[PDB]
């Protein structure tokens, strides 16, 4: 599964951002579906997770503000960050992570083996 | 007389399938009345799925691999798939869990039902991960007891679905065989229904109807009393508490699922059999292949009938309907081996027009209520099941009578039973060896098995031009052979 | 084949009754429809009653409700009950046997196995 994620750039203030990112490679509908930030210098943040086929988990920094959604036939899903603030502007990954090795919601980076690039 | 005795016997089958058919339509409305205030993403139930198979096909495992994987239910605890072997070749179901799977492929040098010490966690350390296990071969009735143990040792698993190694489950299978199961305290199984997708054969394209009709009607006619029989194999759901209960008991007795449902029932729980749960498994292609596996039916079914009795009797006034549905099928079964007898030695042309005539009509009926509820002209096949029944089940009932060399225990009754219908045909085609046009009965008695006979080509040769234009393919069917044509 | 050989017959006063047998020597009897033919002393052959193989009895006219035709399988018979004569159905009496026939069951030629005849006769 390669992911690939497009949109984000320079936001002044508040605004809204519409990152998608597309999956080439099947999904199984049990593979967790992820968004990590790197702000400069830190760490991996995560942002928000949902399984493929249904769920939802966003992060306490963004509960309300990030709309996470799957297309589930198009093979790509987008985050919708509306009510922008300059402190989180940096990188988004969306990663995946797959339930071959077990089942168990991770929310940490290391549990995730596909990873995007780096979107502003 | 004759008319007396197939007015009976029209009576005798076509009011037992409409009380099931009513009895099956009452359930699908209980449960689609369950469903309605089902919530919106539900997930309650902690689930341990559990696949047991021995030497399959690599491409249907890999087929119910990424099925089980492709899965929409939410609460998923672990996979356990135990191999009943050890063995270099069994290492192949290994290498496609491996494929689809993590790399957690055990393999114990003892068989977990026959130790001292028989938890799980002697084979097992972490419950969080899926787990394969390549134990040496015994049955399935050991592999399932592997599998049971180790859904058994996480403390959170709430419930078991049992899968076979070639079930293609849909993707709300899962949800629909285990939340039956939270709307009743004394529901302690579901049975999921099974679907035969290798539709290419016509031994294998009425097998899908009467898998069909004895899924939908018995079953759902069962569900409604709550006494639903042989619940697992393709797919079942079971309570961990009541496995914990019977596996024991199981497991020790002097795979068909039969002897579990039944221990589940002799302990006064309810089991209720779900027509939104579809898992898609295949059916022989040959016809000897299919008399033994019939014959091991009819053996299973005989062996584990005083036993049903007895279930059916810790229910006050249900079980009633399991108690006459078994006294039913035996005297089914002697009922049409009477009247063939009664018709085969009489050589009378009229009553064996009519008796054809309305075995004929009966299961046109049955297809077309079989045609109603799947929305499917391909089930007017059903009435070609007819030949399948007379041909392979009676042989295959008598064989189970009688064993209960190699090839002699398993096909001579077959054989003689052929041979006899040909001697009985033989004998009344030359014992009204005449002509008479100017009786209204011979008239009647010709045109009536000559219209039969035309009718009977009409279906093989619409069955003949969707074979040849792949029509009588299941969808799952085209999409299998265009996977395997590239693999 | 079918050999028919016949017996009843003769003299009634009036408005009695008699019976005829035709007793077929063949092989497969339960096969042949069978049939009763009256010849007039100046007149021709003309059909009274029948029974098929399957056991449907046929009456011409002015012998409906006077006679029956019946047929015994174990004795290979075939017997017609006159119930009730008349001056006219003084006339000799033929039984006939087919296997093979079509819709017509009446003419002579509809049958190929026939009898000798017995001479029934019924006086005032
Ligand atoms: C030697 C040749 C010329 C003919 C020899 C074969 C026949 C004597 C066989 C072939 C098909 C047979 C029939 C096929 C199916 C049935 C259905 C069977 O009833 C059922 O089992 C149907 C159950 C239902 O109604 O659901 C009763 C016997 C009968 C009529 C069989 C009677 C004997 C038949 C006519
Ligand atoms: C004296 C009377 C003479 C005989 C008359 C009565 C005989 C009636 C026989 C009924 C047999 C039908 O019952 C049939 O049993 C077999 C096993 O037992 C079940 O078979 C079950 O186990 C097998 C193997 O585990 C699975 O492949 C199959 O998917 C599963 O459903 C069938 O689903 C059930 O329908
Ligand atoms: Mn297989
Ligand atoms: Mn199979």
């Amino acid at each position: 599964v390669q992911l690939v994620e497009s949109g984000g750039g320079l936001v002044q203030a508040g605004g809204s951002l519409r990152l998608a990112c597309a999956a080439s490679g099947r999904i199984f509908s049990s593979d967790t579906l992820a968004w990590f930030r790197r702000a400069p210098g830190k760490e991996r943040e995560f942002v928000a997770a949902s399984r493929w086929s249904g769920g939802g988990t966003d992060y306490a920094d963004v509960k309300g503000r990030f709309t996470f959604s799957r297309d589930n036939t198009r093979n790509t899903m987008c985050l919708e960050m509306n009510s922008l603030k300059p402190e989180d502007t940096a990188v988004y990954y969306c990663a995946l992570r797959t339930a071959r090795d077990s089942y168990y919601y991770t929310r940490n980076p290391t549990g995730y083996d596909y990873w995007g690039q780096g979107t502003q | 007389s004759a008319v007396w005795g197939i007015s009976v016997y029209g009576v005798f089958v076509l009011g037992f399938y409409i009380a099931q058919i009513v009895f099956s339509e009452f359930n699908r409305m209980r449960l689609s009345d369950w469903i309605s205030l089902r919530p919106d993403n539900w997930n309650a139930t902690r689930v341990a799925v559990i696949i047991a198979g021995y030497r399959e096909d690599p491409f249907m495992f890999k087929k119910c691999l990424e099925s089980v994987r492709d899965s929409e239910y939410g609460n998923v605890a672990r996979l356990i798939c135990v191999i009943d072997g050890d063995e270099e070749e069994d290492l192949k179901m290994a290498e496609i869990y491996k494929q689809v799977y993590n790399d957690n492929v055990k393999k114990p040098g003892v068989v977990l039902c026959e130790s001292e010490n028989k938890n799980g966690s002697t084979i097992d350390s972490d419950v969080s991960k899926n787990i394969c296990i390549l134990q040496p071969h015994r049955g399935k009735r050991e592999s399932l007891y592997t599998g049971f143990q180790l859904a058994s040792m996480d403390p959170s698993v709430h419930a078991v679905v049992l899968i076979d190694s070639d079930t293609v489950l849909e993707k709300n299978a899962i949800l629909e065989v285990v939340y039956p199961l939270s709307c009743d305290p004394n529901i302690k199984a579901v049975a999921g229904e099974c679907k035969i997708w290798n539709t290419d054969t016509i031994l294998s394209m009425l097998v899908s109807w009467r898998y069909f009709s004895a899924f939908n009607v018995e079953r759902g006619a069962q569900s409604l009393w709550k006494t639903v029989q042989c619940v697992g194999g393709p797919l079942g759901a079971y309570t961990i508490d009541i496995i914990n209960e019977i596996k024991d008991p199981w497991i020790t007795q002097t795979g068909d699922n039969r002897r579990l449902t039944n221990e589940v029932l002799m302990r006064g729980k309810k089991i209720v059999y779900t027509p939104f749960a579809v898992g898609w498994s295949d059916s022989p292609t040959n016809v000897m292949r299919y008399i033994v596996q019939q014959t091991r039916w009819s053996k299973s079914w005989c062996r584990e009938i005083w036993y049903t009795l007895g279930s059916a009797w810790k229910h006050g006034f249900s079980g009633i309907y399991l108690a006459f549905e078994c006294m039913y099928q035996i005297m089914y079964f002697f009922l049409v081996m009477y009247l063939f007898s009664y018709i085969a030695i009489k050589a009378d042309i009229r009553a064996q027009t009519a008796t054809v005539l309305v075995s004929t009509l009966v299961t046109i009926i049955k297809s077309s209520y079989l045609a109603l509820r799947a929305k499917n002209l391909k089930a007017f096949y059903f009435v070609l099941y007819t030949y399948v029944y007379f041909f392979c089940m009676i042989p295959a009932r008598i064989t189970a009578m009688f064993t209960m060399w190699l090839w002699a225990k398993q096909f001579l009754i077959t054989y003689m039973w052929w041979a006899g219908v040909l001697a009985a045909g033989v004998y009344s085609i030359v014992d009204n060896w005449y002509f008479d046009w100017a009786d209204i009965q011979y008239r009647f008695a010709l045109v009536g098995i000559c219209s039969y006979l035309v009718f009977v080509s009409i279906v093989l040769v619409i069955y003949l031009i969707g074979k040849i234009t792949t029509w009588n393919y299941t969808p799952l069917q085209k999409e299998l052979i265009e996977e395997r044509y590239l693999h | 084949q079918v050999q028919l050989v016949e017996s009843g017959g003769g003299l009634v006063q009036a408005g009695g009754s008699l019976k005829v047998s035709c007793a077929a020597s063949g092989r497969a009897f339960k096969t042949y429809r069978m049939a009763w033919f009256r010849q007039a002393p100046g007149k021709e052959r003309e059909f009274v009653s029948g029974i098929s193989a399957l056991e449907t009895t046929y009456y011409a006219d002015s012998v409906k409700g006077r006679f029956t035709i019946s047929r015994d399988n174990t004795k290979n018979t075939v017997s017609l009950q006159m119930d009730s004569l008349k001056p006219e159905d003084t006339a000799v009496y033929y039984c006939a046997a087919r296997r093979y026939g079509g819709t017509d069951y009446t003419t002579t030629g509809s049958y190929d196995y026939w009898g000798q005849g017995t001479q029934v006769t019924v006086s005032s």
